[PDB]
RNA sequence: CGAUGUCGGCUCGUCGCAUCCUGGGGCUGAAGAAGGUCCCAAGGGUUGGGCUGUUCGCCCAUUAAAGCGGCACGCGAGCUGGGUUCAGAACGUCGUGAGACAGUUCGGUCUCUAUCCGCCACGGGCGCAGGAGGCUUGAGGGGGGCUCUUCCUAGUACGAGAGGACCGGAAGGGACGCACCUCUGGUUUCCCAGCUGUCCCUCCAGGGGCAUAAGCUGGGUAGCCAUGUGCGGAAGGGAUAACCGCUGAAAGCAUCUAAGCGGGAAGCCCGCCCCAAGAUGAGGCCUCCCACGGCAGCCGGUAAGGACCCGGGAAGACCACCCGGUGGAUGGGCCGGGGGUGUAAGCGCCGCGAGGCGUUGAGCCGACCGGUCCCAAUCGUCCGAGGUCU
């Protein structure tokens, strides 16, 4: 889980979204996976 | 959860097993049900038991009517053992068998007013080099304008012992109930002739 | 009862006479070694041509305490020095031989070479 | 400056109320050989940083010449 | 030490606030049953010489 | 009640009768049970009993030797049951109840401090005599 | 006593 | 700490204790009774009493060990032929302490008589 | 600036978290093992030494780890005083000089008495609408909270091999904490013995004083103790963090989420141990006494009870607490046992003698376990309800 200020897609296949007040990106990629923080 | 009232009889050591075991005698039976705590009469649950008969010439009226309610003969000392109901009138060390594991209460011995390196375990101060008149003293108690105090609960010296001590999961060595005789493996608080509260440990 | 500072006979032929207790080998911060314990140690005397000499750091396991060790039985022991054999880091003999009696706690701490090499188990 | 390590500290010797509660002296370690150059030459902090950098680079330059020279 | 010294002088109500437990309390007396006089339990009377019904000594 | 005699009650179980008097000063061979890995042997431990602590039930001797070069001395419960038996190996003569002294003697300085107390060894002569 | 200088 | 410690100090090194005991029996067992202060009285029970239940034993070892205190060999024959066959039935119990009821003046102590058993 | 004592150490901590370790995670260029990196997490833990006044740093040997910071760079009415920071002296250096120096060197007075707050202990008072003796609930506090190694699973999964698991299960430690004194080991101010010099008793013998506030020496009960012994950290229930899901739209797909549901930390709540109804919100139960006499008040005499006084106590500074007070085993004595010391004196025998042998495990003998009314806790005195209103 990459945990920085700055989240956004990396690749096509990557998904912003919002759960619990948090903005993550999920990804089939696992080095994808952000949390925003 | 079973209880009793006992007396610390004193130490000895028997041989089990080609082994030295460490024992403290206490003479708990028999502890008479005086009275028994019902949530419906007192919220909760509970057996007052006795222990050791007493000079009736000293137990005066309030008492007297206790011991009356019970059909019970005047008794030294009441205690309570918590969320205990025995099936008798009597309770005996026989609620107790060896190799069970039992909490001991008592009254430990009192160190009167004790000094911080006794009652703390504090490192004083060292005994040469200098050190002037503060071989036994405690050192710094606080900061200094911030918080310009001293915590609650500052280790200090004052009275130490003679205060409730409960250790717990001592194992019971044996039981020889024609002396009402309790033989528990390690320590127990106090002295001897002292009153101990033997229940069945919490530990598991 | 060994801790740093605490000289030590040496009860093998190794060479080394007398070696100086540096480490309690015990955790974090052992007080005290006691028989079957292992310490890290100065050797500060050997004779000459020895396996070890003065000034090596080396490992050995006490085998004699002049505090009494205590046993399960009531009874307890005490020597008159306290000694050591010097090991390697697999905890065998270094030496040969092996001088004096030893306590009977090392054979139940797998020093069975020890043990076996030692003229009286006490 | 990734390879080095500046150690700031009290001083020894004179200054009074000064010496004792400023962090003049410097230290600077040159992390990958060890090699280190201390300096409370002055009373300011930011003096003995500089002077102690430029030692230790004009050291770790001759280190450099030095085995230059060998090969 | 550093010589510590009242900082406030003690007013009237709290210097007497701390004597509130200086009032002596009077002595314990019994009446001796020889003479009738007072004076403390478990002493010889100091008036007749008696204790525990007999003469102990001169007066 | 009376704690002393209820310690006493509790101990009786454990107590020893068949062990033969002694005294510090006297040389006496304890055979015990000592167990190694798996079983269990006898193993001879002879020496000068230099101190017997007193505490009814609860008494310890203490017995010296040197073995191989180096002093050992073993403290033995009086009642345990890991002795087999005591041989009393001969009866010294001391005029102190622990004999701390003799740690710091030389061989023949033991000899002469602690001398074969003929009375004893008499008494235990004469007895052994009732066949 | 000692001093701040 | 004083835990289960039998014996008074009364402010006086052991020499000094055991010459103040000695020098109060040669005093009682001189006059049958004297004054002193009460913890002085109750003390000097045992010591004296000590010496009288050795005197009733009458041989020649418990007079060398009366003796041992009481140095006075006129005072120990007093106590051998006079004090001890008052007391041949008795079981101990030799002395007796009561209390005064006034005061010393200079200092408060309470006071006490110390007297030989009838 | 009519003074806010300045470094380091010591002592005692306490807090923060940007986490050194231990617990939980995601990613990995994560095969396993071991690491990297980031996230959660402050409950606990965070060693001993060499050098230097050192802080700092380096080094040695270890460790799970050898965290970083705040608290007047925490703490000198708590200690230290090596450094700094006066007066002496000297070296280098500067100055004609007197002298001078974040230059060096050796030396150099750190103040018995705590009033108020605060803190640790402990009482006194009143209150808790009758007066009392017990036994209690637990609001709310506090304590504690660490971790390692080996073994089995299994030389298995994984790996070419070297190496080597998860999960689960046993065993053994280190440090710390509470209590304890059976054992081990201390102390043991007079419990025993031995020994010198001197003076004395009483000449011998046997003893006493003094040589320290034990003359010295060898021992040493109880107590108080650690180095010795027992036991503790949990288990378990609940709710969570990061993180992982189930079902699932908005937004035909997808989505841990917007509705709802799971899993999930040494942390959080409970659980454990201790305090605790001044919890003035002053709680509950069992028992006892009871409508007394005189003009929600007063005045006495009483009740059940209590206090005073006394004998004491592993309780204790005083106070308090606890037991006992002649219907008594509370202290003291006496007796028996334990325990210590280690064979008393006197006598007899052997020796020229110093001595030795026997009587003899004798004599002495604190406190420990008991017995026994021999001595003392005599005799008493004073308090102390009559119960507001709806
Ligand atoms: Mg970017
Ligand atoms: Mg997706
Ligand atoms: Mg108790
Ligand atoms: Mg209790
Ligand atoms: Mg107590
Ligand atoms: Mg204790
Ligand atoms: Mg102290
Ligand atoms: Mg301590
Ligand atoms: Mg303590
Ligand atoms: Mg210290
Ligand atoms: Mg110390
Ligand atoms: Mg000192
Ligand atoms: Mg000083
Ligand atoms: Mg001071
Ligand atoms: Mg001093
Ligand atoms: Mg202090
Ligand atoms: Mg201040
Ligand atoms: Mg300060
Ligand atoms: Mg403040
Ligand atoms: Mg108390
Ligand atoms: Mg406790
Ligand atoms: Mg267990
Ligand atoms: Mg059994
Ligand atoms: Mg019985
Ligand atoms: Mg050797
Ligand atoms: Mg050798
Ligand atoms: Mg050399
Ligand atoms: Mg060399
Ligand atoms: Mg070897
Ligand atoms: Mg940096
Ligand atoms: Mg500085
Ligand atoms: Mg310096
Ligand atoms: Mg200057
Ligand atoms: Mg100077
Ligand atoms: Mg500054
Ligand atoms: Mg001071
Ligand atoms: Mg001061
Ligand atoms: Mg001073
Ligand atoms: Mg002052
Ligand atoms: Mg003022
Ligand atoms: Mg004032
Ligand atoms: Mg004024
Ligand atoms: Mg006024
Ligand atoms: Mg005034
Ligand atoms: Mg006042
Ligand atoms: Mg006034
Ligand atoms: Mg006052
Ligand atoms: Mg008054
Ligand atoms: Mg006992
Ligand atoms: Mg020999
Ligand atoms: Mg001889
Ligand atoms: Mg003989
Ligand atoms: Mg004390
Ligand atoms: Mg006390
Ligand atoms: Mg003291
Ligand atoms: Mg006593
Ligand atoms: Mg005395
Ligand atoms: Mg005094
Ligand atoms: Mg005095
Ligand atoms: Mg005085
Ligand atoms: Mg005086
Ligand atoms: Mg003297
Ligand atoms: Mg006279
Ligand atoms: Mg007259
Ligand atoms: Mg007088
Ligand atoms: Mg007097
Ligand atoms: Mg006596
Ligand atoms: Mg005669
Ligand atoms: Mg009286
Ligand atoms: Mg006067
Ligand atoms: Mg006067
Ligand atoms: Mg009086
Ligand atoms: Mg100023
Ligand atoms: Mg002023
Ligand atoms: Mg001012
Ligand atoms: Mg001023
Ligand atoms: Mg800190
Ligand atoms: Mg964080
Ligand atoms: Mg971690
Ligand atoms: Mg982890
Ligand atoms: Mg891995
Ligand atoms: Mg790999
Ligand atoms: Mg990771
Ligand atoms: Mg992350
Ligand atoms: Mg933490
Ligand atoms: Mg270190
Ligand atoms: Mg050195
Ligand atoms: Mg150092
Ligand atoms: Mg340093
Ligand atoms: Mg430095
Ligand atoms: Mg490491
Ligand atoms: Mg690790
Ligand atoms: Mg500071
Ligand atoms: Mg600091
Ligand atoms: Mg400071
Ligand atoms: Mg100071
Ligand atoms: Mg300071
Ligand atoms: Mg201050
Ligand atoms: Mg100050
Ligand atoms: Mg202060
Ligand atoms: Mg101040
Ligand atoms: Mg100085
Ligand atoms: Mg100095
Ligand atoms: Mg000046
Ligand atoms: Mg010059
Ligand atoms: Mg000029
Ligand atoms: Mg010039
Ligand atoms: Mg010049
Ligand atoms: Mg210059
Ligand atoms: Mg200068
Ligand atoms: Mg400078
Ligand atoms: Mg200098
Ligand atoms: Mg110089
Ligand atoms: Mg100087
Ligand atoms: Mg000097
Ligand atoms: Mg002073
Ligand atoms: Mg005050
Ligand atoms: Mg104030
Ligand atoms: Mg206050
Ligand atoms: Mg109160
Ligand atoms: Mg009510
Ligand atoms: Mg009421
Ligand atoms: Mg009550
Ligand atoms: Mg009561
Ligand atoms: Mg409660
Ligand atoms: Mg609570
Ligand atoms: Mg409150
Ligand atoms: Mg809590
Ligand atoms: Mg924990
Ligand atoms: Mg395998
Ligand atoms: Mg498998
Ligand atoms: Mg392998
Ligand atoms: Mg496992
Ligand atoms: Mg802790
Ligand atoms: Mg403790
Ligand atoms: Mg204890
Ligand atoms: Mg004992
Ligand atoms: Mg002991
Ligand atoms: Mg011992
Ligand atoms: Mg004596
Ligand atoms: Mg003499
Ligand atoms: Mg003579
Ligand atoms: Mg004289
Ligand atoms: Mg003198
Ligand atoms: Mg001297
Ligand atoms: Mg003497
Ligand atoms: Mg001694
Ligand atoms: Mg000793
Ligand atoms: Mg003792
Ligand atoms: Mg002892
Ligand atoms: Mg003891
Ligand atoms: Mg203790
Ligand atoms: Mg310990
Ligand atoms: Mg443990
Ligand atoms: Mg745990
Ligand atoms: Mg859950
Ligand atoms: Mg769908
Ligand atoms: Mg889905
Ligand atoms: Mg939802
Ligand atoms: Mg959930
Ligand atoms: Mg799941
Ligand atoms: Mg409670
Ligand atoms: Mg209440
Ligand atoms: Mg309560
Ligand atoms: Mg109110
Ligand atoms: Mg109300
Ligand atoms: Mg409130
Ligand atoms: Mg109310
Ligand atoms: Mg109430
Ligand atoms: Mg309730
Ligand atoms: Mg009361
Ligand atoms: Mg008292
Ligand atoms: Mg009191
Ligand atoms: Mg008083
Ligand atoms: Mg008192
Ligand atoms: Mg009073
Ligand atoms: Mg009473
Ligand atoms: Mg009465
Ligand atoms: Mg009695
Ligand atoms: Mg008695
Ligand atoms: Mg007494
Ligand atoms: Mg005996
Ligand atoms: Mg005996
Ligand atoms: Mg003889
Ligand atoms: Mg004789
Ligand atoms: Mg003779
Ligand atoms: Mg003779
Ligand atoms: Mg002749
Ligand atoms: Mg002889
Ligand atoms: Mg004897
Ligand atoms: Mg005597
Ligand atoms: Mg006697
Ligand atoms: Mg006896
Ligand atoms: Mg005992
Ligand atoms: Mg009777
Ligand atoms: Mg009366
Ligand atoms: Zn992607
Ligand atoms: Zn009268």
């Amino acid at each position: 889980m990459k945990v920085r200020a700055s989240v956004k897609r990396i690749c096509d296949k990557c998904k912003v979204i919002r759960r619990h007040g948090r903005v993550y990106v999920i990804c089939e990629n696992p080095k994808h996976k952000q949390r925003q923080g | 959860m079973k209880g009793i009232l006992g007396v610390k009889v004193g130490m000895t050591r028997i041989f089990r097993d080609d082994r030295a075991v460490p024992v403290t005698v206490i003479l708990a039976g028999p502890c008479p049900v005086v009275q028994r705590r019902t949530p419906e009469k007192d919220g909760y649950t509970a057996v007052q038991l006795g222990f050791l008969p007493q000079n009736p010439k000293r137990v005066n009226r309030p008492l007297k009517g206790h011991f009356a309610k019970a059909g019970v003969e005047p008794v030294r000392i009441l205690r309570e053992i918590r969320d205990f109901n025995p099936e008798g009138d009597t309770v005996t060390v026989e609620i107790f068998k060896p190799g069970e594991r039992v909490d001991v209460t008592g009254t430990s011995k009192g160190r009167g007013f004790a000094g911080v390196m006794k009652r703390w375990n504090f490192a004083g101060g060292p005994d040469s080099h200098g050190a002037h008149k503060i071989h036994r003293h405690p050192g710094s108690i606080g900061n200094r304008k911030t918080p310009g105090r001293v915590y609650k609960g500052k280790k200090m010296a004052g009275h130490y012992g003679a205060e409730r001590v409960t250790v717990m999961n001592l194992e019971v060595v044996d039981v020889i109930p024609e002396e009402n005789l309790l033989l528990v493996k390690g320590a127990v608080p106090g002295p001897n002739g002292g009153l101990v509260i033997v229940r069945e440990t919490k530990k598991a | 009862m060994i801790q740093p500072q605490t000289y030590l006979e040496v009860a093998d032929n190794t060479g080394a006479r007398k070696i100086m207790c540096i480490r309690v080998l015990k955790g974090s911060n052992a007080k005290y070694a006691t028989v079957g314990d292992v310490i890290v140690a100065s050797v500060k005397e050997a004779i000459p041509r020895g396996a070890v000499k003065e000034g090596d750091v080396v490992k050995a396991v006490v085998v004699r305490t002049k505090k009494e060790i205590k046993r399960p039985d009531g009874s307890a022991i005490r020597f008159d020095d306290n000694a050591a054999v010097i090991i390697n880091n697999q905890l065998e003999p270094r030496g040969t031989r092996v001088f004096g009696p030893v306590a009977r706690e090392l054979r139940e701490k797998g020093f069975m070479k020890i043990v076996s090499l030692a003229p009286e188990v006490l | 400056m990734d390879e080095i390590r500046i150690d700031v500290m009290r001083a020894s010797g004179p200054g009074g109320q000064g010496v004792n509660t400023t962090d003049s002296a410097v230290r600077v370690v040159h992390l990958p050989t060890g090699i280190m150059v201390t300096c409370q030459d002055s009373r300011s902090q930011i003096k003995n940083r500089e002077k102690a950098l430029m030692i230790l680079r004009s050291r770790l330059l001759e280190m450099k010449r030095a085995e230059e020279a060998e090969r | 030490a550093k010589h510590p010294v009242p900082k406030k002088k003690t007013s009237k109500a709290r210097r007497d606030a701390r004597r509130s437990h200086h009032a002596l309390t009077p002595p314990t007396l019994v009446p001796c049953p020889e003479c009738k006089a007072m004076k403390p339990p478990h002493t010889v009377c100091p008036e007749c010489g008696y204790y525990a019904g007999r003469k102990v000594l001169e007066v | 009640m009376n704690r002393g005699a209820l310690i006493k009650l509790v101990e009786s179980r454990y107590v020893r009768t068949d062990l033969p008097e002694f005294r510090p000063g006297d040389t006496v061979r304890v055979s015990y049970k000592v167990k190694e890995g798996n079983r269990t042997r006898i193993q001879d431990f002879e020496g000068i009993v230099i101190r017997i602590r007193r505490n009814g039930f609860n008494t310890t001797f203490t017995v010296r030797k040197v073995s191989y070069g180096v002093g050992v001395e073993r403290i033995f419960p009086l009642h345990s049951p890991l002795i087999q038996k005591i041989d009393i190996v001969q009866r010294g003569r001391a005029r102190r109840a622990k004999l701390y002294f003799i740690r710091n003697l030389s061989d023949r300085e033991i000899r002469r401090k602690l001398r074969a107390d003929r009375k004893r060894i008499d008494q235990d002569r004469a007895a052994e005599r009732a066949a | 006593a000692a001093a701040k200088c | 700490m004083r835990h289960l410690k039998s014996g008074r100090k009364l402010n006086r090194h052991s020499s000094h204790r055991l010459a103040l005991y000695r020098n109060q029996a040669k005093s009682l067992l001189t006059h049958g009774r004297i004054t002193t202060t009460v913890p002085k009285a109750k003390e000097l029970r045992g010591f004296v009493d000590h010496l009288i239940h050795l005197a009733k034993r009458g041989d020649l070892h418990a007079r060398r060990l009366v003796l041992r205190d009481l140095q006075d060999v006129k005072l120990v024959r007093k106590l051998f032929d006079e004090i001890a066959p008052r007391y041949r039935d008795r079981q101990g119990g030799y002395t007796r302490v009561l209390k005064l009821a006034e005061r010393r003046r200079g200092d408060g102590a309470p006071l006490a008589l110390v007297e030989l058993v009838e």
